[PDB]
RNA sequence: CAGAGUGUAGCUUAACACAAAGCACCCAACUUACACUUAGGAGAUUUCAACUUAACUUGACCGCUCUGACCA
């Protein structure tokens, strides 16, 4: 499945906050 | 901003849980690669006793295997009319040069 | 001693691979593939971090030799949008594509098939997979441009 | 007045003493021996046992090490046995559980230093 | 430099028993090592190798 | 000259054509467990075992105690995992665990373990001791009948005596209370010997106290073959020991 | 010759199309990741203007000195507001099909979250039975290439597929059913070999009868009991 | 469906009893990653009856592995 490593986080000490986005590609596919 | 009990026991509950999950995870996984290996080994010396030669050519590399490419599955599917917006791509890489 | 039975009892440097102080790639045998690069490239840098530690662990898992981990260089992107009723393209968005290579060496001819299937099934989502057979042009790809040696080599030509 | 076992000084561990402390740490359990220099062993405190286990919700924690101590250092008062070295790896003597197992020992009464030999 | 006390000799709390410059022979038990390797006794009694 | 080894040389079992595909320790702690390993395991050539280790008899130590205990493992283990399942279950009992704050009751695990482990713990440390090879000449028992001597120090206080813990003579002026548990019907015989004690003779022992017939577990009641005599070890002498034998 | 006839077939797979639901678990582990994530963050851009822009908002109030304040005019909320706008306004892909609900089991478009097997209904000795599309071996020709010749078969198909490897995934010996058994055929040996469809697929002129596309869980309801258990083997639902 | 063999969680010729053990394994932190170390996690005798003993012996009962029937 997907899911087997896409359960993550930024593994850094120092790094700015980041948000989650839907990536709209050219064919209507996200991600 | 210091945690308040409830949440760090709730955290901590909940990290005990995923030890035993992703334990199940690879097992799933660790049973279905022996599954396949013993399945091909098996059709293999099946293979061998009913013709030598079919089997030769059987146990040997593909040229055309590799390169091998595979993208991700997507969060939804392609829509089947939608027009994306015009504009362009610019790449700002930095192009690192040695000198001395 | 040397007369004595015992002799040799403290030998220990056969035991122990031989060190030597830029690195020859092994094409593979007809039976075994040689030297394979594993990319992901994916738009998140931590889902292709992520999958290049699953690929990486499970190599291991396999007792496939892991040659080298190391990360390509970042590629940066700007997307510009042509904005509307109008001529003039505007920056959108900034979108950085990170890539990680896991080089593995030594993968049968046979279980290729295995292996492949199971490191495909867990490709994370936006995230892509290439296998490529290692090259010269693969190592060289990670080092500086020098422009010194391109002026001087012009010169030859 | 008796002989310590000097020498071994190119090897690991020493051999000085009379009695030593060793803690054997397993997958799913936790003990800890009292022996003399000669290989006998004199008191033990393990988390296999019924006596130690049945209070124990888990046998191979922090927990299970601190408790073991305070059980051993009982049992070493009952011997007679009031000294002994500890002989520690680097990352071992570090460890949080092998400080607690120190502390249950040390509050017990007995001391995990031996005291000089008499030569003179 | 050598074996000064070879298996079976007696020796006294003091009595070098080998000098190397390398460590070739290794201390045990009541046998000290010297700063520059030198292994002497540290009890009196037999060597054993 | 050669002289070809008289038996199986060490790392000889080692694969060495297969060097990098061989597993490999990583770890100190892995090299060490196997090395005490090997180091225990008899060997053709000269060791250091050889010359300084006891040279215990061949022979198996003749066992010349009480029958042990028959137990139905089966009904034990059971209720031994369902205890366990309680005890697991209670949530605080995790987050003591987790916090490290939970401990156990050493009363109940004395109690406990004099029941199990005791006797077969007593019985180590008595050989420890050297009581087997002094008292009865290298045969050794299980002390299955656990024995609770204590000697009255004051009027509120008691000196318990266990397995080599140290007490001085003045503390064992009187004769010690001993409590054992005994069936009725039963017949016991309790002595005090000190096994270093004698002056003349080093192979002898002095008797200090000697009970016979003694009806169950009322030692009072037991007819005085020989009368209590306290302690007297030498001054500059050492330790003595003095066992009591049930 | 042998008695056992040689036979290749062709065990073609649909990866799936959609990343797979997450489970209740895996949903609260990926909340508390992303609760950890933030907490650990320095301020992003976005933050330390909206933090900005709310002091210079207060400076104001207190003292009426300007400073330009340009980039004031949109706030850091004003363009979030606007962000969330043209996001509501977009209408995502859905990612359960209308042949899910109308369970046509022939189109690929059908289940994209998990992996589908194709299975061709082939007529032998006047009998109906659903098996994996196979093909004959013939002299002069690989085992596997009795595989690929299996799709140019197919009935009108534009579909790619992408064989990994030579060696077969599993075998199925079966005899026959005492109906042309004889010394000089005895029965069958099927080889499997897997494939991934890359892309296309059958056309619009015959659909239903002849093939169907099914997942691992609902495979035996169309393969036979001792098909089913060497299918089941090296077709994974991980 | 029949006939044989077979029986501790993944492996073990671990289990005398004092006890279901040792290793392998899973998560987290450290590590580019791996490894190491630290701190946690999950586990088994197929089930009953026979000196009551018995994970161990004999029987049935279950699961398993092959050999045939059944088979496209
Ligand atoms: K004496």
């Amino acid at each position: 499945d997907s899911s087997r490593a896409s359960l993550t986080r930024v593994h850094r000490q120092a790094y700015a906050r980041l948000y989650p986005v839907l990536l709209v590609k050219q064919d209507g596919s996200t991600i | 901003v210091e945690l308040t009990f409830e949440e760090t026991e709730r955290r901590a509950l909940l990290l005990k849980k995923w030890s035993l999950y992703k334990q199940q995870e690879r097992k799933m996984e660790r049973d279905t690669i022996r599954a396949m290996l013993e399945a091909q080994q098996e059709a293999l010396e099946e293979l061998q006793l009913e013709s030598p030669k079919l089997h030769a050519e059987a146990i040997k590399r593909d040229p055309n295997l590799f390169p091998f490419e595979k993208e991700g599955p997507h969060y939804t599917p392609p829509i089947p009319n939608y027009q994306p917006p015009e504009g362009r791509y610019n790449d700002i890489t930095k192009v690192y040069t040695q000198v001395e | 001693y040397k007369t004595k039975p015992t002799h040799g009892i403290g030998k220990y440097k056969h035991l122990i691979k031989a060190e030597e102080p830029v690195r020859a790639i092994n094409l593979g045998t007809d039976y075994e593939y040689g030297v394979l690069n594993i990319h992901l490239t994916a738009y998140d840098m931590t889902l292709a971090e992520s999958y290049a530690q699953y690929v990486h662990n499970l190599c291991n898992s396999l007792s496939i030799k892991v040659e080298e981990s190391y990360a390509m260089p970042t590629k940066t992107i700007e997307v510009l949008q042509l904005q509307d009723q109008g001529s003039k393209m505007l920056l959108d968005s900034v979108l950085t594509t990170h890539e990680r290579v896991v080089q593995i060496s030594g993968l049968s001819a046979t279980f290729a098939e295995i292996f492949l299937e199971i490191i495909q099934s867990s490709l994370p989502e936006g995230v892509r997979l290439s296998v490529k057979e290692h090259t010269e042009e693969d190592f060289k790809g990670r080092f500086k441009a020098r422009p010194e040696l391109e002026e001087l080599l012009a010169k030859l030509k | 007045v008796a002989r310590k076992e000097r020498g071994w000084r190119t090897v690991f561990p020493s051999r000085e003493f009379w009695h030593r402390l060793r803690v054997i740490r397993t997958q799913h359990h936790v003990e800890a021996l009292v022996e003399h220099q000669n290989g006998k062993v004199v008191v033990s405190a393990s988390t296999r046992e019924w006596a130690i286990k049945k209070h124990l919700y888990s046998t191979r924690n922090v927990v299970a090490c601190e408790s073991i101590g305070r059980v051993l250092a009982q049992r070493c008062l009952e011997a007679g046995i009031n000294f002994m070295v500890y002989q520690p790896t680097p990352w071992e003597a570090a460890s949080d559980s092998m400080k607690r197992l120190q502390s249950a020992m040390t509050e017990g009464g007995v001391v995990l230093r031996e005291p000089q030999r008499i030569y003179e | 430099q050598g074996i000064k006390k070879m298996e079976g000799h007696y020796v006294h709390a003091g009595n070098i028993i080998a000098t190397q410059r390398h460590f070739r022979w290794h201390p045990g038990a009541h046998v000290g090592v010297g700063k520059n390797k030198c292994l002497y006794a540290l009890e009196e009694g037999i060597v054993r190798y | 000259r050669r002289t070809p080894p008289l038996g199986p040389m060490p790392n000889s079992d080692i694969d060495l054509s297969n060097l990098e595909r061989l597993e490999k320790y990583r770890s100190f702690d892995r090299y060490r467990r196997r090395a005490e390993q090997e180091a225990q395991a008899p060997h053709w050539w000269r060791t250091y075992r050889e010359y300084f280790g006891e040279k215990t008899d061949p022979k198996e130590k003749i066992d010349i105690g009480l029958p042990p205990p028959k137990v139905s493992r089966t009904q034990q283990l059971l209720e031994r995992k369902q205890a366990i399942q309680e005890l697991r279950a209670n949530v605080e009992e995790e987050r003591a665990a987790r916090l490290r704050t939970a401990s156990v009751p050493l009363d109940a695990v004395r109690a406990e373990w004099e029941r199990t482990c005791g006797p077969y713990h007593k019985q180590r440390l008595a050989e420890y001791y050297g009581l087997y090879r002094d008292l009865f000449h290298g045969a050794t028992f299980v002390p299955r009948v656990p024995l609770h001597v204590a000697y009255a120090v004051g009027e509120d206080d008691l000196m318990p005596v266990y397995c080599g813990n140290e007490v001085t003579p003045t503390e064992a002026a009187q004769a010690p209370e001993v409590t054992y548990e005994a069936e009725e019907g039963s017949l016991w015989t309790l002595l005090l010997t000190s096994l270093d004690g004698h002056l003349l003779e080093p192979d002898a022992e002095y008797l200090h106290w000697l009970l016979t017939n003694i009806p169950g577990n009322r030692v009072a009641e037991g007819q005085v073959t020989c009368p209590y005599l306290p302690p007297f070890p030498a001054r500059g002498s050492g330790i003595h020991r003095l066992a009591f034998l049930l | 010759g042998s008695p056992w006839r040689l036979l290749g077939a062709l065990c073609l797979q649909r990866p799936p199309v959609v990343s797979k639901p997450l489970t209740p678990l895996q949903e609260e582990m990926a909340s508390l990741l992303q609760q950890i994530e933030i907490e650990r963050s320095l301020y992003s851009d976005h933050e330390l203007r909206a933090l900005d822009e709310n002091q210079r908002l207060a400076k104001k109030k207190a003292d009426l000195h300007d400073e330009e304040d340009e980039q004031d005019i949109l706030l850091a909320q004003d363009l979030e507001d606007m962000w969330e706008q043209k996001f509501l306004q977009f209408k995502l892909g859905a990612r359960i099909t209308e042949a899910d609900e109308k369970n046509d089991r022939t189109s690929l478009n059908r289940k994209l979250d998990r992996n589908l097997v194709l299975l061709v209904r082939e007529k032998f000795g006047d009998q109906d039975v659903w098996i994996l599309p196979q093909a004959e071996w013939q002299p002069g020709e690989t085992l596997r290439g009795t595989a690929e010749r299996t799709l140019a078969t197919l009935s009108e198909n534009n579909m790619e597929a992408k064989f990994l490897g030579n060696a077969p995934c599993g075998h199925y010996t079966f005899k026959f059913p005492q109906a042309m058994r004889t010394e000089s055929n005895l029965g069958a040996k099927v080889f499997f070999f897997k494939a991934l469809l890359l892309t296309g697929d059958f056309s619009q002129a015959g659909n239903k009868g002849h093939h169907v596309w099914v997942t691992k869980d609902e495979l035996g309801d169309y393969l036979k009991p001792k098909y089913l258990a060497q299918v089941r083997r090296f077709v994974s639902d991980l």
